[PDB]
DNA sequence: AAACTATACAACCTACTACCTCAT
RNA sequence: UGAGGUAGUAGGUUGUAUAGU
C-alpha cells in the first residue's frame, strides 16, 4: 500500500553564507551575496508618470506595511533590504509627448499603431543612453494605462509582435540594456478607480509584495545576485530546455526552442536554439534533426567551459514534450564517456487533485507521490507551513515528471527540480509551480520569437524579464 | 435495430483475455498492446457516457 | 502485350501534445 | 495561477487516382 515520500524544503543561501527558505525574509534579514555600489534610475513617459514613479519610489523609501507578515512580509526599505542606495535624484527623465500619442491614436489598425509606438520608445531609449553621460542601469517604461488597453491586439475602436514589452525587449536586445516595464495603475492605484467608484487594481492590503517584487527585480536587473541555490555537485549542469511553439502563420514555426542553463549558481546562460526551418508546422513533434541538436549541446558544453573550465560530470535536461530515440542518441555521441545525460519531462495536463478529509485545508507543498521509477509526482503548489497559507488556489495541481533516459536517483531529480522552483526573480513570490527553467522558458521564447533580426542574442537575464 | 442480424454465427468472432493485456503480457499481430489498451479506454469512455445518459440527467 | 489486384502513400476516426485568456 | 476555451494532430482507420508486368 504505497504512501507520499516527503521532500525536504530546499534552501536558498545569502548573505555572509546565510542559509534561509524565504527570500522575502532572507533579504530582510541578511540580504544579497554580493554588493552593488549603486543604481541609476531612468525613466520615460509622460511628467504624470514621472511625478507617479517619484512619489511611489519615496513610498517604497519609507518602510511600507502589510495586514501582517506571516503570508506577506513588510517592507523594511530598499538600503535595509539591500544594501544598495536609492534615491529620487540624479535620475535621467525623458518625456514623451501626449500630442503624439493623439497623433497615433487616430489610426485605423492598431497593429501599425503599436509598431510606431513601440519604436518610438525603442530608439527614444536608444537616443537617451547613446548621449547622456549619465550611465542608467535600468530604465523605466512608465506606460500609460489607456495605451495598454485602448491598443490591444484585439482593442476594438508579420514578425513583430502585438505585445508591447515583448517588442520592446526584443528590439532592445541588440543592446544591452536592461529594462523593466511599469504599467501606470500598478504604482498609481491610488487615484485610480473604475467606473463604479472601486480601484480594480486594488492594493489596500498586498502593496508590499509590489514592492518587494519591484525591488527584487530592480536589484536583479542592475547586476547584483540576491540569492542562489545552496548544494550544487561538482560537474551537474541543469539544461531547461524550451519547447514553447508560435502560431506564425504560414511562416514556418517549427521549432522555436530555446534553453536555460544552471550550473553553480542561479547564472542563466541562455543560448538561442535554431529556429529550423526542417519539419514545418504541421510537422510540430518537437523532434530536434541531430545537427541542431549537437550544435545545441556544443554551445551548452562551451559555457561550461568558459565558466567552470572542468567537463561537467551529469548533464540536466528539463523540457516538456516526449523525447524520441534519435534526438537522444544524437545528444550521446557528442557527451564524454564520463559524463552522464538524462531527460526529464514536466506537465501540468495530467489531472491528479488530491483532497482533504477534515478541515479545508490543501496538500502540504513538497510530498512526492513515486508511481515507478521513471514516472513520478512533486507537490510543488500547495501549503507551506512558513507561509501559514497555500501558495496554490483552491486545490493544487502537481507536476507530473518522467525520466526517459539515463540512469539517476529518482528522489535527487526530485529534490533538484524542487530546488529550480525557488529561483524566480521577476516576482519575488515564495515558489512557483512550474521550475524557473520552464517559467522563464515562455516568456524568453516569446522575446526571441518577436525579432528575427537578430542573430546572438546577449545570454544574460537582465534583458529578458 | 438490425434485421439482417439473424443469420450471425459466433466462430468468425474472436476473443482476448484481458488479463493478459491488463498485465501488458499479450502482444499479437492483429492488434497491438498500444492499439488494444486505446480500445479498452475508449470502451471505458464510450459506456460511462452512455451510463450517464441513461441516468436521466 | 495483358490477366487480378493489391499498390503508395493518404484523408481522415476518436482523443494526445501544446496554446491563450478570464477573471478569482 | 488555475480551470474553462480552442485549433490541430500522435498513428494507424479506409477513400482519391493510379500502373505493375
Amino acid at each position: 500500500m504505497k504512501e507520499l515520500i516527503y521532500i525536504e524544503e530546499p534552501s536558498i543561501l545569502f548573505a555572509h553564507g546565510q542559509k534561509c527558505t524565504d527570500p522575502r525574509d532572507g533579504l530582510a534579514l541578511f540580504g544579497p551575496l554580493n554588493q552593488i555600489y549603486g543604481i541609476k534610475s531612468g525613466v520615460v513617459g509622460t511628467q504624470k508618470g514621472l511625478q507617479i514613479f517619484k512619489s511611489y519610489l519615496d513610498k517604497i523609501q519609507k518602510p511600507i506595511y502589510n495586514h501582517n507578515n506571516i503570508t506577506r512580509p513588510m517592507f523594511p526599505g530598499f538600503e535595509a533590504v539591500f544594501g544598495c542606495k536609492w534615491e529620487s535624484q540624479n535620475i535621467v527623465f525623458k518625456e514623451i509627448t501626449d500630442e503624439e500619442i493623439r497623433r497615433y491614436l487616430f489610426n485605423a489598425s492598431t497593429h501599425k499603431r503599436t509598431y510606431d509606438l513601440v519604436t518610438l520608445f525603442n530608439d527614444k531609449i536608444i537616443t537617451a543612453n547613446k548621449n547622456d553621460e549619465e550611465r542608467v542601469d535600468v530604465w523605466f517604461v512608465i506606460v500609460p494605462e489607456e495605451i495598454y488597453k485602448y491598443c490591444r491586439p484585439n482593442s476594438v475602436l508579420y514578425n513583430y509582435d502585438a505585445q508591447f514589452h515583448d517588442q520592446l525587449k526584443a528590439r532592445l536586445l541588440e543592446h544591452t540594456i536592461p529594462t523593466q516595464i511599469l504599467r501606470e495603475s500598478t504604482l498609481a492605484w491610488r487615484d485610480f478607480k473604475n467606473t463604479f467608484g472601486a480601484p480594480i487594481r486594488d492594493f489596500s492590503k498586498i502593496e508590499g509584495h509590489l514592492a518587494w517584487t519591484i525591488s527584487t527585480a530592480a536589484y536583479y536587473k542592475a547586476g547584483g545576485k540576491p540569492w542562489k541555490l545552496g548544494d550544487i555537485r561538482p560537474g551537474v549542469c541543469y539544461l531547461g530546455l524550451v519547447y514553447k511553439k508560435i502560431e506564425k502563420s504560414k511562416n514556418p514555426q517549427n521549432a522555436c526552442c530555446a534553453a536555460q542553463m544552471f550550473l553553480d549558481n542561479g547564472d542563466g546562460t541562455v543560448f538561442k536554439g535554431e529556429v529550423g526551418p526542417w519539419y514545418n508546422p504541421e510537422k510540430g513533434e518537437y523532434h530536434l534533426k541531430p545537427k541542431e541538436a549537437k550544435a545545441l549541446l556544443t554551445q551548452a558544453l562551451e559555457s561550461y567551459k568558459e565558466q567552470n573550465k572542468s567537463y561537467p560530470k551529469e548533464v540536466f535536461i528539463h523540457a516538456r514534450t516526449r523525447f524520441n530515440d534519435e534526438e537522444w542518441n544524437a545528444f550521446n555521441e557528442v557527451t564524454p564517456k564520463n559524463t552522464n545525460l538524462v531527460g526529464v519531462t514536466i506537465t501540468k495536463s495530467k489531472p491528479l487533485k488530491l483532497y482533504k478529509t477534515e478541515g479545508a485545508f490543501p496538500i502540504m507543498r513538497g510530498n512526492a507521490y513515486i508511481v515507478d521509477e521513471k514516472k513520478a509526482f512533486l507537490w510543488t503548489l500547495g501549503f507551506v507551513p512558513k507561509l501559514q497559507s497555500t501558495l496554490s488556489m483552491e486545490v493544487p495541481n502537481p507536476i507530473f515528471i518522467e525520466i526517459n533516459k539515463g540512469e539517476a536517483e529518482i528522489q535527487q531529480v526530485l529534490k533538484d527540480i524542487l530546488a529550480l522552483t525557488k529561483l524566480n526573480y521577476n516576482a519575488c513570490i515564495y515558489a512557483d509551480g512550474e521550475p524557473v527553467t520552464l517559467r522563464f522558458a515562455n516568456k524568453i521564447g516569446e522575446i526571441l520569437t518577436a525579432s528575427t533580426e537578430i542573430k546572438t542574442p546577449p545570454l544574460a537575464f537582465k534583458y529578458y524579464i | 435495430q438490425l434485421p439482417k442480424t439473424e443469420t450471425y454465427n459466433g466462430q468468425e468472432s474472436i476473443r482476448i483475455s484481458t488479463s493478459d493485456i491488463l498485465s501488458g503480457r499479450y502482444d499479437t499481430d492483429f492488434i497491438r498492446n498500444y492499439e488494444c489498451q486505446r480500445l479498452i479506454v475508449q470502451l471505458i469512455n464510450k459506456a460511462f457516457e452512455l451510463r450517464m445518459k441513461d441516468k436521466n440527467v
